[PDB]
């Protein structure tokens, strides 16, 4: 029985309203403007490079990609934005490799493919930090894994950054195989040449694809076995299809054209044998009663003004449907149950500063969708944090610690999406980066950092105050603004998305409008993951 | 009249018990006695009680759910003997039911709020009521007054003493703190009057402004 | 394949007989009296009690419990007659409470409902016997249950009865605290004032609801506090739903109406998120091929005429279908398998004094269904037990051991039904209240005792007549009569259904048209529990 | 390394004091009391059926228990008190059963005799209560059990309060069949005639033994027989230990006298085949600094005047050495670490009326010890509890819940010691009976109820005088003294630790002087369970 009616969250916003309209005109010029950015990135190395590519009768990665999923379906490319002016003066189009969720003979998987038009697909250390974010993402899902590799090696003038480190290169053949070692498919494909970097990836992964022609698997590349033995012979005598399967047997299949192989690579998929099964309770979906782009005018691109978290929730949810939890009490933090493409879900979003009633009501909430396999999902827009005399007294950081320990501890799969302004150890608090979450991703808008920049002049004003006063020579009158401007200045350009997207903090800049879909398809490939009992420490009261 | 008041209240239960039915059907268990809409209780009759609008008059028909599946509902100390089902010709579902021995068959078009009963005769308008908690009325009444969430300086208040009260309009705007927070009129009633003044400070739940009784 | 047709038990008694219409105006005067009384019950406290409870704006709790349930579906109440006529003087309609299960948003879940109209909702010791009795077949269920608290709290006259013992009042909360641990769900909804006894059970529940005014939560009631502590306040100060959510965070949601909080349940109810599953094979089901009315003819009102079982069985099972089970041999006792309502049962019961050889045969039985996991019913008409010289030589209480043993190691779930009179130890040995039944019933006919009357009154006379004569003084001819008289009295006394029924010692009386109905509705609640192993101790040769 | 020194506790009490003077002649007054009447209990039935017993040449039941036992060795009989007093005129010593732990072979195991010299071994409805608590002490602590059956059979005259209900007679063989289904031995010695009562315990239990003349194992009574199927035939016919060894098989050994017996038993439990172990951490065990006897002084005989906890502590726990945990926070309760007797345990005390902190302190230690799999040990004086319109503001009651949850859900064994008067809902608090713990004590002293008697005195008059002020005529200032008066005398004698240990609400009534001993004593037994994991339910913030 499921008859009983439910009230609607959300109002229909006064468009007449002047801030609508001012709101409206700020996030579309910020919408514009990463629109344009994204296209500049996907035209890749430049046009020679591409020709060069074309000329050696390769398809480019991206036409790779759209040819091997299942035609008509959905792609999600992850962190676009990586390397985005990152280094000093050298343009690295996507961080030099595409990766990217989705679903192929029926099977959802990750495809990892390298960009030999970026700088003859070198590993810049951004390329790493994003592969292996991938590949843990992979795991954690519980998702077969796809490479495409066109890549050389490891970029010699840093090599401090790629090779030694526990989390550098290399890290990823260990995941290689703990992946095949829990059943976790690997695939590997071979268009291009291989120099040590690509050479170990096929003999690591279980199945192996190469081209006649343009592939070549060899450990060492012809000019490194020139420089070290003092011989020299071509890539094709180490590597070659044809030499590597006669012989070899490194390479599984042998494929003819770049197209050959992507077919085959279907083939195999759909022998692999496996079968998708949820276990949480399904209904039907139905779209929100509200259009999407009003959260424009909502949201605006100042983070003084404030917006109702519900707007929002009614503008995703399905049907608009909604049923708060403990309202009245810690009214700063919301908190309910929803439902978003036929799954079940809980949401917790920030409205103000929070207090300890808000941390209390957040952690019984954790038990409880927890104890009821709930997955979890973040809306954080901490303007402030929980700073006070009394409220230091009666522990609100021992509140804060319980949100902390309840966050930690749970085995749902969380999402978290950064709505508005981050800073503080809330950050901490509602499920960061530093927490696992199975995703996060920005708003156009949204900045974080540790502080905001006028708390940390100030701070940093006092404390010299104080110290130079005990020196005999305060810091004076003078210098005052001269001392403040340049945290300022840092603290802003820190903190702008495209900076925190530039390297891996987040998986990726959204536009408001795209938030919903994104959301479901997210979720959907989270379920493959079974879901597992939930531990949780001490309780410190 | 009487009987098309019972006819109405029948559909009702026929259109519950099929979306009970439905719900069945997707189940796990499609067997279990549970699913029967038989609403039998244990060595007692079960009774439920309606209220449906009649134009300007509202009734009260007690529906009696009898031990053989025979329909007993009673208004004003007239009883009556309904049985009845139903079945779609075409896409359109007719309701067929006997009332104390005269039966007849109608369209029963069921909306969010209103009953439908088409016949060759006539038709009939029956309004379903509206729960006062899911009507929203009962939003405006959970809070009695107007409560500031934040301490804050009060920069100006949009509403005098004595003033209209729009829907939307806001009270005031009050800074505090690395915050700025507009506060609303609660009630559309016309101000008491204003508590603050220009440039005082409110605690956490507290009154701004006093308002008349709707 | 399911094209072999089988045999169908029953035949078609002689309704002109003079038996069978004596026996059917027996069975209509004891259930017409057990209507009427029934009727009585269900008025409550009284028109006054009614009319107060109405001015405050409360429903009545029959009222509520109409409007919580799926609308148009059963509900099963339990042990109605508690309290009938047990106290002295004072009148306890149905115990002060109303339990029973019933179907809430598609999930089946127990009601457990105060009534404060009957004594200001003081809890009697049959009281807490009764709603201890639900919770632990909740358990055992693995049921969610809801409790609609309007209690004062223990009737002080009697506290040694209620407070300190172990299955005293006090241990639901230690039930509701292990309910919560293993996943069962707690839902309690407050409608009125609470004194220390329903003020727990909300701070003890998962979640909350309280309707505005006429519920208040408070550990100490006003007279409480002021004869405690010398101060007076009043309990909305404690208590209130609006003071308790703004502040206090014990009420997780806010009330207006009892409306509202009847549907506010049953949102929570749909989140929830469980999902049925069973593990037996199910068929379709259809109706027994004879009317059950007849039965009264076949039974009657007497315990010294003597019924054949398969006549019942026939009015009970799907399609009048039945495999006997050693049919021949131990023809004392019948055993074998049927389907009711789609799902299949072990039918075991009595035709007359048991023997050596029916009590192996039901061992080899039970080891069988354990086996295979299949629910078990049982209908037991011990007119008498396994008692003589030679049976005792060769053991006969051994055999009657290995009863006992083989019911108490069984897991899988076990309806017992009294049909006819109970007697001796055979009660243990046949699923006995004390062998933790899920469920237990007595038609209106059935006598329940250790012995028959005239047993205890010859047995009582021999060993008086022996230890007088040792005496000097002998039992006389004289007094004998006087002597048994008391006895037998005394026996019919506590044997009455009514009698047992006014304590907990069974789930209710039922007449025998229903009976077929009733049996499903439990089976059904009883498969929510998966079925585990079955383990057995020695089996004494 | 454990070279550190640690504080202890306690002081020397001023014996000079007036104060000291009174409490001690209390406190001996109280002792001596207890004395005598224990005297009075085990001389058993009276001189005469002491004569018979003998001349029948069995050894009387205490004789049985010192022989069977390793000699040399403690023995901890349990609830010498049942049956004081409790039935109308019949002279029930000692409930007319021996139960108690003792070391036989070196191993422990639980002993539970008849004693046929009361009322012919009949079962009063406490002789059932008794045994069924001793019984499930065992299966809890998982120790072997051993009967000793010299009864008759179940009491006649009171038949309701035996046979039918679920924890009622035959709930023994229930938990027999588990016992025996998880490897717990079971063993069975007659010595006496039995008649359906000690009849199927042999059959129940795996091994059994009989003496010659005197045991007969028996279904049915000669009178019984003889009533029921007219034939009359002595039970040595249907029992006798030849009789029933050759042909029956029920007796697996034949001994000749009660001494055989005995030492059969000896040689069966050492080729049982068991061997402790412990999963704790232990240490060398020391006396503690200061004599018992000094609490008499320190404690007296009026629940007026308070002691502190931690000189009782020093005067039990090893070497006097405690470990205060968050001693300025939450005053009102004392946490701490100790060891007894080599053991690690964590004590939990009362000093007053309880407020919100102690709760959360008392939950916190809670969690600490559940995880650590530490025991621990309750000492509960609770004069008040936590009523007050401030405290039920900011959910006191949600607090004490809180104490119910952490109670409930913990699963290392757990023992209780009321030294003071316990009262409220605290009883439920601090792991009262209800809760299961595994042990349960009264000092002399200790006076036990829901509330004290001046305050349902002044709650009822209230009542009363608001109601009848409704009613017109309100409760008159007479009356009120004549009102009181009743209950304050009523409530006094439920609370007589006496009145409570006449029923098995307790386990036994000690005098504070062999306290320690007795703490030893049942943690050791308790140790042979092995510890568990400890899940938590839902806590609520
Ligand atoms: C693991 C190791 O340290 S071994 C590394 C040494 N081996 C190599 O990578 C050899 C160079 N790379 C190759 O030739 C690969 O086999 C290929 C075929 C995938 C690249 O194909 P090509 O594009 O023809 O190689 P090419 O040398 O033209 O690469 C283009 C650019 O990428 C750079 N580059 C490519 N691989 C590397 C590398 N491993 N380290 C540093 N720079 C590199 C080159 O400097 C070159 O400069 P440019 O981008 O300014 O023109
Ligand atoms: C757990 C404890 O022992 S502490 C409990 C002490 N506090 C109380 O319960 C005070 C009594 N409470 C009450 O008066 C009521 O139960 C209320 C106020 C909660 C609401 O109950 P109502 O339906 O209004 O009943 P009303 O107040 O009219 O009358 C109280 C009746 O309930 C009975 N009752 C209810 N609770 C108790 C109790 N704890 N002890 C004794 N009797 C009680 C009384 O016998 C009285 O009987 P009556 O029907 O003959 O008058
Ligand atoms: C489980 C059932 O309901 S079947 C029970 C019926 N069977 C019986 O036990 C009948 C009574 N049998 C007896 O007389 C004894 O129990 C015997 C023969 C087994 C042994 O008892 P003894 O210790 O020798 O006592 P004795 O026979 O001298 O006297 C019997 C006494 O025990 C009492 N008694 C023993 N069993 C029972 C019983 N089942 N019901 C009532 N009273 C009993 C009698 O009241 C009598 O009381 P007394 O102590 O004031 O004299
Ligand atoms: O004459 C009446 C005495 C009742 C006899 C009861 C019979 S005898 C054998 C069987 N065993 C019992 O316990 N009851 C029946
Ligand atoms: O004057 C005598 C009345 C007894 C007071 C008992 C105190 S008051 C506060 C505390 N709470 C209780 O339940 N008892 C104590």
């Amino acid at each position: 029985y499921h008859g009983d009616s439910v009230a609607s969250l959300g109002t229909q916003p006064d468009l007449g309203s002047a801030l609508y309209q001012e709101n409206y005109k700020q996030m579309k010029a910020l919408v514009n403007q990463l629109h344009e950015r994204v296209e500049h990135i996907k035209l890749g190395g430049g046009e020679k490079a591409r020709a060069l590519h074309i000329s050696r009768g390769k398809l480019l990665p991206r036409e790779r990609i759209d040819n091997l999923i299942d035609p008509g379906s959905p792609f999600l490319e992850l962190s676009q934005f990586a390397g985005y002016q990152l280094y000093d003066n050298e343009e690295v189009p996507g961080g030099g490799i595409i990766t990217g969720i989705g679903r192929v003979s029926g099977v959802e998987c990750m495809i990892i493919a390298n960009d030999a038009t970026v700088k003859g697909g070198a590993y810049y250390p951004v390329t790493v930090k994003k592969q292996l974010r991938a590949q843990e993402i992979a795991m954690q899902n519980r998702l077969p894994c796809i490479y495409l590799v066109d890549s050389g090696g490891a970029y010699l003038p840093r090599q401090a950054d790629v090779f030694p480190d526990r989390d550098h290169f290399g890290r990823t053949f260990y995941n290689q195989a703990i992946m095949s070692s829990k059943n976790i498919a690997q695939i590997a494909v071979v268009m291009g040449s291989c120099t040590a970097g690509g050479a170990y990836v096929p003999a690591m992964a279980d199945e192996n694809i190469i081209v006649r022609k343009q592939g070549t698997i060899f450990l060492a590349g012809p000019p490194l076995v020139k420089a070290a033995t003092g011989e020299e012979v071509s890539a094709e005598d180490l590597g070659g299809a044809d030499l590597h399967c006669r012989k070899s047997g490194v390479s599984d299949h042998w494929a003819l054209d770049d197209h050959h192989a992507l077919h085959l690579t279907r083939k195999v998929v759909r022998n692999l044998n496996y079968q998708k099964k949820l276990d949480v309770t399904i209904e039907p979906s139905e779209e929100p009663l509200f259009p999407a782009d009003e959260l424009y005018g909502i949201v605006g691109a100042n983070l003084k003004r404030s917006f109702d978290v519900r707007e929002v929730i009614a503008r995703i949810v399905d049907g608009s449907r909604f049923t708060e939890f403990k309202a009245f009490y810690g009214d700063t933090l919301v908190t309910g149950f929803a439902r978003i493409f036929g799954y079940p879900v809980g949401i917790v979003g920030n409205n103000g500063v929070l207090f300890s009633e808000s941390a209390k009501k957040g952690t019984h909430f954790v038990q409880l969708c927890c104890q009821r396999n709930i997955p979890l999902l973040f809306l954080q827009n901490i303007t402030g944090f929980m700073v006070g005399r009394e409220y230091e007294a009666e522990g609100i950081a021992k509140d804060g610690a319980k949100m902390v320990a309840a966050v930690a501890c749970a085995q749902v799969p969380k999402i978290t999406l950064i709505i508005g302004g981050s800073y503080g150890a809330g950050n901490y608090g509602m499920c960061g980066r530093a927490y696992s979450p199975r995703f996060l991703y920005i708003w156009p808008n949204a900045r974080i950092s540790v502080m905001g920049g006028e708390q940390a002049a100030n701070v940093l004003a006092t404390i010299t105050k104080d110290q130079r006063a005990r020196e005999g020579k305060q810091f004076s009158s003078a210098d005052e603004a001269a001392l403040k401007e340049p945290i300022i200045k840092k603290f802003e350009e820190e903190g702008n998305p495209y900076y925190s997207s530039a390297r891996v903090w987040d998986d990726g800049i959204i536009d408001p409008a795209d938030t919903r879909l994104v959301l479901g398809l997210s979720f959907s490939a989270a379920l493959n993951a079974p879901i597992e009992k939930t531990d949780f420490g001490i309780f410190r009261m | 009249a009487k009987e098309s008041l019972c006819q109405a209240a029948l559909g009702l239960i026929l259109k519950e018990k099929a979306m009970t039915d439905t719900f069945t059907l997707q189940a796990h268990d499609q067997f279990s006695p549970f699913s029967s809409s038989s609403g039998r209780r244990l060595n007692i009759s079960y009774t439920r009680n309606m209220t449906l609008k009649d134009g300007k008059n509202n009734v009260a028909i007690a529906v009696t759910y009898n031990h053989d599946g025979s329909y007993s509902m009673q208004i004003e100390d007239k009883t009556f003997q309904v049985l009845g089902n139903l079945y779609s010709e075409g896409d359109c579902t007719y309701l067929k039911c006997s009332v104390n021995g005269v039966a007849s068959k109608a369209k029963l078009i069921i909306l969010e709020n209103t009953i439908y009963l088409f016949s060759k005769e006539g038709s009939i308008e029956i309004d379903i009521p509206v729960p006062k908690y899911l009507s929203s009325v009962s939003s405006q009444e959970t809070q009695g007054g107007p409560l500031a969430p934040m301490t804050g300086t009060i920069e100006k208040v949009f509403v005098k003493a004595g003033d209209k009260v729009k829907a939307g309009d806001s009270l005031m705007v009050m800074i505090a703190m690395k915050m700025e927070h507009t506060i609303k009129s609660p009630k559309d009633g016309t101000v008491k009057k204003v508590f603050y003044r220009e440039g005082a400070q409110a605690n956490r739940h507290t009154p701004l402004v006093e308002f008349e009784e709707e």
